[PDB]
């Protein structure tokens, strides 16, 4: 939700750390046109 | 001391769990076998 | 002669005491299997071009069909372990 990304020349990179998460919130997410995971299945997020 | 599906912060497996004598170093949590295997965990909610 | 038989028998238990690698044919024998059991554990830690090397992590990791092409795999080159592990063993069981 955040109001501005990154011009990709110089993209930018989040560090996140120390905390809980949670994926069932983003799959159950109307808004995406794409989801791919390619070291885990997206549903396994939520069990790792 | 009872045979158990487990997922230790992620790391699974299937086994007996037992107390240990052998006193790991502040920093670690896992150690590993001859056979390379997992054979001894630290806790993530009780140090032991 | 009992003599010169008992001084040989002598020496025999001191060069027994004294030596090992003239025992070393029954060495040779245990440290074939020694290596041999040694080389199919280090197998179970390859990746046999799989995303992971340890099944169990897999497992915490994938589903059904994107688990199923690694697990193939692993079982490929695991199959191919015991192939020549029992072949290297038979021709080894017919020098036994």
């Amino acid at each position: 939700n955040a109001t501005r990304f990154a011009s990709v020349y110089a993209w930018n990179r989040k560090r996140i750390s120390n905390c809980v998460a949670d994926y069932s919130v983003l799959y159950n997410s109307a808004s995406f046109s794409t989801f791919k995971c390619y070291g885990v299945s997206p549903t396994k997020l939520n069990d790792l | 001391n009872k045979c158990v599906n487990f997922n230790f912060n992620g790391l699974t497996g299937t086994g007996v769990l037992t107390e240990s004598n052998k006193k790991f170093l502040p920093f670690q949590q896992f150690g590993r076998d001859i056979d390379d295997t997992t054979d001894a965990v630290r806790d993530p909610q009780t140090l032991e | 002669i009992a003599n010169q038989f008992n001084s040989a028998i002598g020496k025999i238990q001191d060069s027994l005491s004294s030596t090992a690698s003239a025992l070393g044919k029954l060495q040779d024998v245990v440290n074939q299997n020694a290596q041999a059991l040694n080389t199919l554990v280090k197998q179970l830690s390859s990746n046999f071009g799989a995303i992971s090397s340890v099944l169990n992590d897999i497992l915490a990791r994938l589903d059904k069909v994107e688990a199923e092409v690694q697990i193939d795999r692993l079982i490929t080159g695991r199959l191919q372990s015991l192939q020549t592990y029992v072949t290297q063993q038979l021709i080894r069981a017919a020098e036994i």
